[PDB]
RNA sequence: UCGGCCUCCGAACGGUAAGAGCCUAGCAUGUAGAACUGGUU
RNA sequence: GUGCUCGCUUCGGCAGCACAUAUACUAAAAUUGGAACGAUACAGAGAAGAUUAGCAUGGCCCCUGCGCAAGGAUGACACGCUCGUGAAGCGUU
């Protein structure tokens, strides 16, 4: 099914359209960002926190424990942080073309530039390594780009600025990780407002909780198989007592030491 | 709960088409008029089917023991299953391989 | 681990005649979870619209489930049967019910009433209106027959009391002195209200209804004769003697024209007090109003 | 089948990663006209209630009378078995 | 007059306890409600 | 408001017809109650000598985390149940 979402977005009260200059835009769009990280970070009372304007998260003073362990955020927020500070430098280049201070010309470097070095002017890969594949696709893209540019008269400087491959890779990437972003963000927003459910769903039994779980599965077996092997009255079931006696007897063969109880019933 | 909005990675939609048995599945409408009864005595009946100067001595004869190779037979030996995991033969060849 | 409040989702809000307004065509909207409810603050669906031409837009505060228990309106928190605070109606009726007031006691206790509606029939405020069956004791004497839209009149103008209200005639607000500060009646905790604990408005009503002897007679000493004036030549002895055949055996029933007095004595002192309670400006026979005193 | 489709699709609606009626009032205290109109749900809109309030568990079911044959006693040879 | 084959690449937790409550921040709501005096032995 | 009248008839307007028919959590506020956990102070790190790795278990205890992962001091918290005295019922004297 297609299921449009804007013009589902469209179809209510809260949206309307317009037509604007890409630059205006693009400025809009991480002034929006900054100003809802900032939201995030004061509805999570973390004031000793504070964001950049480029995305740079930074404490103001020195943390105690509990600001450490309460001022730690996860891959989340730290790889939309990361995705903001891309389209930050992609629409700030775009700025300073447009206020006249560079050249097309160093413009188109400039993105080239930036579209070749995610890596080196992020620090995306950190919260998401999958990327250094699309990173390694760019660096190749560079080569290619330089060994059929830096040919005849051209030299090695840096005015190749060829900047279409790049900004496909980036865009195949964030067709790609749209949804997984909007899942993790929408889970962050859920825990933030609904809050944490303690208990809720049931853990799984991990590789670290293998043999204790199995101990305790075996101690609910006894329990279930002492309930119904005695009869009618008695009222002492005594059930920790042999318990106990299982936890001696697996211990005495754990030893090769002789287990037996001089009086115990035969069941 | 049905009233969060926390989505599991794992709650994700996934094999949401239902696979049915086919014609040469065993689908139930040929399972019921079947009868398993004989073909379970000709598959019994071809499992039984298939189921079957100086003189010297001799070089070695100047030795103390001899034959002690002799009642020395495995066979079906190494065809014995034992319920007791320190007596089992598994267990035995493992402690002989794996402490020198 | 796994008990919480569900949430109350429903159409077809419970509300009085006053609060849903005089018009027959009534534009109305809902959320499905809109707001939390005032006392259980469990979520519940938030109906909201606008009564009249120059009401408040007034919506639902507390849910279905608190208001379906203490048998009031969504809105006005007052009784649906008589327009009354939940206090009078309680001390004219039972006060013995009451409700837990830590959160956890009440949402468990909610939780349970809850449960126990979504197995009855749907639709039944439990045994308090089985004992509700006892009514016109008092309660009848001072509630309201005409619907009061004031209380459906929209707030006071904060920036016309400072004097800014620049807006002017277009301000929707009132523009009119609020009132007294100092005034006990000013202080209205809703769940004081709810739950009839000290609310000024019925201790107001409380003191109003107590200084009205409709049922208080017995101006004789120790003599049954009881004289119900307003009748006149209108009302005869046969409506009086059919209003004492109820009370049982009566000593004496006559009827005068010239001081326009009936009359009225019994046998039983009870069966007499009964007939002078009932004829206390409360009894209308023959088109004639009664009022019993001493004669 | 159809009930427990039923209860699937509004399990899976209600799972799912995201007219105007008319109606008569009798108020029974004269009959209105009432026009159900919903608001439009804000996508860009967080839940608004904490939802993680844990209360204790509430009263089972009224509990059902006990059949049993007639109890046994054991004896005080069986007691010290 | 006879060859090309070129992996890697970094971040979090894991250490600088926990509890406590007094004034303090931030943040939620923009609310429901104001009923008042009259009859003859 | 716009457009037109077998109009009234001035040339302005009136009258009629046709179209156009129900916004707003209505505030630029007054209010109201809840609080990060930082300063000081109280405070003081599991396992019978000491230094310690931990996995659980229960739920009106939570925090970080996208978590059916992992952390938070092992996250914290979570011990004392074989004889006489009387009473009732049953059978014998
Ligand atoms: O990493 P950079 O500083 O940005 O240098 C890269 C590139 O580096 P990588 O191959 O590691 O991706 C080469 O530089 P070298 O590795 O050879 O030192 C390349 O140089 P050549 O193609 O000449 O071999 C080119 O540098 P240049 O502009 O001089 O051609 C280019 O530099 P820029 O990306 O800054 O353009
Ligand atoms: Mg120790
Ligand atoms: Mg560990
Ligand atoms: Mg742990
Ligand atoms: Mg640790
Ligand atoms: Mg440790
Ligand atoms: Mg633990
Ligand atoms: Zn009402
Ligand atoms: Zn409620
Ligand atoms: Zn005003």
């Amino acid at each position: 099914k297609k299921r449009y979402l804007f013009r589902s977005f469209k179809a209510t009260k809260f949206f309307q359209s317009t037509k604007l200059d890409w630059v205006e835009v693009g400025l809009q769009v991480c002034r929006q960002g900054y100003n809802m990280l900032n939201l995030l970070i004061h509805r999570k009372n973390l004031n000793y926190l504070h964001l950049d304007y480029n995305f740079n998260l930074k404490p103001v003073k020195t943390l105690t424990t509990k600001e450490r362990k309460k001022s730690r955020f996860g891959n989340a927020f730290h790889l939309c942080r990361e995705v903001l500070r891309l389209t930050k430098l992609v629409v700030d280049s775009h700025v300073q073309y447009r206020l006249g201070n560079v050249d097309a010309f160093q413009l188109a470097d400039g993105l080239q530039y930036i579209f070749a070095h995610v890596g080196q002017l992020t620090g995306m890969y950190r919260y998401k390594y999958k990327l250094m594949r699309q990173i390694r696709m760019c660096k190749d893209l560079k080569h290619l780009i330089y060994y059929r540019f830096n040919t005849g008269p051209v030299g090695k400087g840096p005015g190749c600025g060829f900047w279409a491959a790049g900004w496909r890779v980036w865009l195949f990437f964030m067709r790609g990780i749209t949804p997984l972003l909007e899942r993790w963000l929408g889970n962050l927003l859920a825990r933030q407002f609904e809050g944490r459910h303690s208990k809720g769903v049931a853990k799984t039994v991990t590789k670290q909780r293998v043999e204790s779980h199995f101990d305790l599965e075996l101690r609910a077996a006894v329990m279930h198989d002492i309930l119904d092997m005695m009869p009618e009255g008695i009222k002492q079931n005594k059930a920790r007592t042999i318990l106990q006696h299982l936890s001696e007897a697996w211990r005495c063969w754990k030893a090769n030491i002789p287990w037996k109880v001089p009086g115990l019933p035969t069941p | 709960s049905q009233l969060s909005k926390q989505y599991s990675s794992r709650d994700l939609p996934s094999h949401t088409k239902i696979k049915y048995r086919q014609t040469t599945q065993d689908a139930p409408e040929e399972v019921r008029n079947r009868d398993f009864r004989r073909e379970l005595e000709e598959r019994e009946r071809a499992a039984a089917r298939e189921k079957n100067f100086k003189v010297k001595r001799r070089w070695d004869d100047d030795v103390v023991f001899k034959n002690c190779a002799k009642g020395v037979d495995d066979q079906k030996k190494d065809k014995r299953f034992v319920n007791d995991t320190l007596r089992s033969e598994f267990h035995k060849k493992f402690m002989e391989k794996y402490i020198k | 681990t796994y008990n919480r409040q569900n949430w109350e989702d429903a159409d077809f809000p419970i509300l009085c005649q006053t609060c849903l307004g005089e018009n027959p065509y009534i534009r109305m909207t809902k959320e499905k979870y809109g707001k939390e409810c005032k006392i259980c603050a469990r979520p519940f669906t938030v109906f909201r619209w606008c009564p009249g031409v120059r009401m408040r837009f007034k919506k639902t505060e507390v849910c279905q489930t608190c208001s379906k228990l203490k048998n009031v309106c969504q809105t006005c928190l007052l009784d649906l049967e008589y327009g009354l605070p939940i206090q009078v109606r309680d001390a004219g009726l039972s006060f013995k019910d009451d409700m837990p007031k830590s959160d956890v006691n009440k949402e468990y206790y909610t939780q349970n009433m809850e449960r126990e509606i979504s197995n009855s029939d749907g639709t039944r405020p439990v045994g308090m209106l089985g004992k509700a069956t006892s009514t016109s004791d008092m309660l009848l004497k001072l509630a309201r027959t005409t619907p009061y839209y004031k209380r459906n009149r929209p707030h006071i103008c904060s920036f016309w009391v400072k004097g800014e209200c620049k807006r002017g005639e277009e301000c929707p607000y009132r523009h009119e002195k609020p009132t007294d500060p100092d005034d006990p009646l000013a202080d209205q905790n809703i769940k004081d209200r709810y739950y009839g604990i000290n609310d000024p408005v019925a201790d107001k009503l409380l003191k109003r209804a107590s200084t009205m002897p409709r049922l208080d007679p017995p101006e004789d000493k120790t003599i049954t004769t009881l004289y119900v004036g307003g009748l006149g030549d209108t009302i005869t002895e046969t409506d009086l003697r059919n209003h004492f055949y109820q009370f049982g055996e009566i000593r004496t029933i006559t009827v005068v024209q010239r001081q326009q007095c009936a009359f009225i004595q019994f046998a039983t002192r009870q069966a007499a007090e009964v007939a002078a309670e009932k004829s206390f400006n409360k009894l209308i026979v023959n088109g004639r109003r009664l009022n019993v005193k001493w004669g | 089948r159809v009930a427990l489709e039923k209860s699937v699709s509004q399990k899976v609606a209600a799972a799912m990663p995201v007219p105007a009626q008319y109606i008569r009032y009798t108020p029974s205290q004269k009959q209105r006209v009432i026009r159900m109109v919903e608001m439009q749900k804000d996508p860009m809109e967080p839940p608004r209630f904490k939802i993680n309030k844990k209360i204790p568990r509430g009263p089972p079911s009224p509990p059902a009378p006990v059949m049993h044959s007639p109890s046994r006693k054991m004896t005080v040879k069986e007691q010290q078995e």
